RNA sequence: AUAGGAGGGUGCGGCCCGAAAGGAAUGAGCCUCCCCGAAGGAAACCGCGGCGACGCGGGAGUACGAGGGGAGGGGACCGGGGUUGCACCGUCCGUCUUGAAACACGGGGCAGGGAGUUCGCGGCCGUGGCGAGGUUAAGGGGGUUAAGCCCCGUAGCCGCAGGGAAACCGACAUGCCCGCAGCCGGGCUUAUGCCCGGUGAGGGGCGGGGUGCGAAAGCGCCCGGAGUCACGGCCGCGAG
RNA sequence: CAGGAUGGCCUCCCCGGAGGUAGGCGGUGGGGUAGAGCACUGAUUGGAGGUGCAGGGGGCGAAAGCCCCCGGCCUCCUGUCAAACUCCGAACCCACCGCCGCCGUAGAUGGGGGGAGUAGGGUGGCGGUGUAAGCCGUCCACCGAGAGGGGAACAACCCAGACCGGGGUUAAGGCCCCAAAGUGCCGGCUAAGUGUUACUCCAAAGGGUGUCCCGGGCCUUAGACAGGUCGAGGUCCGGGGCCCCGAAAAUGGACGGGGCUCAAGCCGGCCGCCGAGACCCCGGCGCACGGACCGAUUGGUCCGUGAUCGGGUAGGCGGGCGUGCCGGUGGCGUAGAAGCCGGGCC
RNA sequence: CUCAGGCGGGUCAGGAAUCCGCCGUAGAGUGCAAGGGCAAAAGCCGGCCUGACUGGACCCGUAACAGAGGCGGGUCCAGCCCCGAAAGGGUGGCCUAGCGAACCCCUGUGCCUCCCCGGUGGGGGCCAGGGAUGACAGAAAAGCUACCCUGGGGAUAACAGAGUCGUCUCGGGCGAGAGCCCAUAUCGACCCCGAGGCUUGCUACCUCGCUGUCGGCUCUUCCCAUCCUGGCCCUGCAGCAGGGGCCAAGGGUGGGGGUGUUCACCCAUUAAAGGGGAACGUGAGCUGGGUUUAGACCGUCGUGAGACAGGUCGGAUGCUA
RNA sequence: GGUACGGCGGCCAUAGCGGGGGGGCCACACCCGGUCUCAUUUCGAACCCGGAAGUUAAGCCCCCCAGCGAUCCCGGUUGUACUGCCCUCCGAGAGGGGGCGGGAAGCCGGGGACGCCGCCGGCCA
């Protein structure tokens, strides 16, 4: 499957190993999201940095909306239906569906940045950033519920 | 009180042997052979006191880069420095 | 003359000034209307869920929205400046120190003076001249109001051959292998660019050579030509 | 030993050309810590059995000796230990190999050269030491050398790392008034102003038919207890939450203050709303890198990328502003130069 | 070839002389501390020998990472050799301690060299071994200062402040026991839990370009763990008085002798003659007796200059708010 | 190809210690005798030289066990003890707790285990 990972906590009071793990994941700043695979290496990295991020499974509709709104090309240019059709031959919905199914990967779209800089959620997070999501916090694995958060952050 | 490092400094357990392994080891480790570029672990045999590397390098894995007499030339990377040691095959083990 | 903070910061409101240098009668503040608008973003009302605070779907991504434009009315201000009021914030300056508002030291006010300078040697870099050569020193002649300017001056110093305490001996102007840039040929690529195969200066590595220790092997240093002079700068040592 | 040198950590320039490894997955090796245990070495309560054992003392006997105990030494059972013990043994750390990820031909790993500063550190977690404060190391997180929003102020705690002008949403946390946001919702508890304290500050052993509950029990609805008669539940035990006593200080006074009792306190939750220079957006500046074009001495205009540029002490490096004089070049001035006071613009 | 120890059996001979058999993973031993390693040995007993040698390389450690004079160790090439049938082993001690720059000097061994040339005596040089610096990365080296001087340090003591409460003061839990019986009228062992910062100590956080000390006098104020004065409870409380405890801080808690004294002791009164905080309150309020300079005497220590938290006599107190 | 035959080895106790039954074609032994080789710090005891009268009594070979020792699997104690990262979670303190990730030792019960395996040769076929 495909995992959406959003950084939650800031860049202060972070030890070198976790800082470098987040840098490798490209989560340099707060409210930044990336999409990765479910490989053991990525799972291990998520476990290593699980105290400063949240992650879950992303749906095709959510990925399509994310690409449509917050997706950007090199140069911070908007990603549009005309461009995606001219470069791949299908609409954003079909591209997202194929990516979620695993047929293709986001990198297949040329000049697409791998990180989506989200907006702070509407109504804020419903939990403190000092606790995990299982006990009412806003950290760690949260499963399919990450789609609602991604919708709120656009 | 500061103590300088010597060959046997703090080696009570590192250079000790299992009670059931007292005596001469099997001759395979003594008579084994290696090739240039092969990687070997450095596992010291306390009974044999000849061709023993410094215990500070016990447990590492090095690269064979030659041979002199009956000793193998093993290169290791301590930090960023390349250190060359002459280790008897009895103190060596092939990787995998 | 009922009001509290190192004497200031952000925003504006009173009173006052406002010719010139700033905008402005070729239109100021101002009043009205119209268009597009990024991120963001309501409610009236309708139906439903929840014990409840409330939420869900439509209304709606609508009114509004930083900003970007246009038209109409009026006809002299706006910017700026002095003081002061209100709201919030703010415990002076330099210095040693882990730590300064400090009950730690230097701090009445103003003006003027005030602290990486010169030489010798040496290591580097920026640039310029010449180049297996480079460069003059003291000094000499010409000319000049003049110490400016022109020419000469090879003594001397560094480099061209290193090794050794000394006696002393005394070397590749390329034998070979990897190989960056560049060049050549081919394929993909709109092109850029990428890939592949050769040649590859400079670079790295072998091989061989000189000398010192040795009986020899073997090791140290060195050998297939780049140095020298000048201007400026950083630094090390000695002179206060 | 208030001082220096060599290293480590910073900065500037240059050569080299195809790799590198802070994080992760799997594998090949090393370990002897926490824990545990007696299989070694050393400790350790009692009991049983076996051994005359230089034990030792008594009964017994001129004497040589036996019989009693106690002790010593072994096996077992029973009850306990170890920083200088280990038959066992993690988490975890380190070396190497393959791969994912990241960085690198806009030139990394690496090499050469120039210039330094630094040799009092502090808070915080862990380890040895100490009654404790503290001292001495270790971890590199924060202050030193760090803005903004909070904890009442607070170095160190929470959010957060910051070019300039604007708009919006969130973070720490907060919503009775001071003070923006609820006298917000449901269930329960507290009667002590206990509390109104995340941490920097916070009182104990011992006790309470004070209350609200859980779990075990014995009797047990005309039969159980209180005083053979009534006639509804009793009588214990071990626990959990809150509260109570134990609880005495010096200028008058500290939940920050006012004050607060189905709360404005505390528990298990929930719903809205406020709240940063953080996150998003619009316009602008500079910087690093690459490119095009253009300068008769270091350069200039513009363009492309920057989620992976914008805090800063010691220190390194580049550009720029100002003053006296000299060689040039172009000029102003008695229709008023320099200088001096107050204003406008860049 | 196999040890320490143990068991059974043996003339003197026993606990232990010297033997014989069995069990015996090392419980023995190693030249020496400890750790590790060593059982057809590295231990024990024997044979031969001197490799504890000469001319040289590369590497690890002291000194991780990350620089090093000197030193120690490891892997090798050559020479001449030792042991062994041979393989194979030998560059001291099974591995880790037992030691040391420059200059100068002594010794061995061969060579070079000494100012125009040559000889002789002598000198200098290269290589190897040795003489030591223990403050051990290498000056040759006794004290007083109270007559002291200078530059600094709160990086560092004495008083005071701050943290802590070991100690100090004051409470609590349990109840062995003493009390004719009776644990709690009163005392309360052995143990355990606390409060204050009023004794002393520990730390070194602020203060050494200056914050004047103990004691007394004057004066102001505060706490209760209350000595008296007001009101109560228990009593091994007959009364008069006592012992223990509770509420209570409005008032008082005085005068004298010796001593610089605080304190403590003592005297006569009194209801009582309470303990403490305030920069050990109060020296820009006083006094200056003690303490702590400069003069001097005695005792003790030192060869001496001198010293003594040992006595003793004398020894300054600035002010215009 | 057989063999209750031997030599040289590998892992070095799951393989050891202690017990029970079975065997002598060849082979391995016990053993007969010490002139020669060799030796006793005496001993032909060991070592060595020369052989077969006897024996399988035991070394050796084949098969079996679970008393001790060792060690593999499963179940219970137990996801207990302990531990990496984060925490505005509790606790006066000591110390504990929540989320994600690792995870024993000892003890008890039931099985396993009285070793696998390689090169060559002897005898027979």
């Amino acid at each position: 499957a495909k995992l959406a990972v959003i950084r939650i906590r800031g860049r202060v009071n972070v030890k070198r190993p976790v800082r470098d793990t987040l840098a490798m994941l490209r989560l340099h700043r707060v409210n930044h999201c990336v999409i990765v695979d479910d490989t053991p290496s990525y799972l291990g990295m998520l476990q290593k940095a699980k105290d400063y991020i949240t992650w879950g499974e992303i749906n095709a509709e959510t990925l399509a909306k994310l690409i449509r709104k917050r997706g950007r090309l090199i140069g911070n240019k908007p990603v549009t239906d005309e461009y995606v059709k001219e470069k791949l031959g299908m609409t954003i919905e079909e591209f997202a569906q194929k990516v979620v199914n695993g047929e293709m990967s986001l990198k297949d779209l040329p000049n697409l940045k791998p990180v989506f800089r989200l907006h702070p959620p509407r109504g804020g997070f419903r939990g403190s950033k000092k606790r995990s999501f299982k006990e009412g916090g806003a950290l760690g694995y949260r499963g399919e519920k990450i789609n609602e958060l991604i919708e709120r952050m656009l | 009180v500061q103590k300088a490092h010597s060959f046997r400094r703090k080696t009570r357990k590192k250079l000790s042997k299992h009670p059931r392994r007292r005596g001469l080891p099997p001759l395979t480790r003594f008579l084994q052979e290696f090739e240039v570029g092969q990687r070997v672990h450095i596992v010291i045999e306390p009974s044999y006191h000849k061709g023993m590397p410094d215990p500070r390098f016990h447990g590492r894995t090095g690269t064979v880069v030659g041979k002199r007499g009956e000793a193998y030339i093993v290169e290791i990377k301590d930090g960023s420095k390349v250190k060359t040691l002459f280790i008897h095959p009895v103190h060596l083990r092939p990787q995998k």
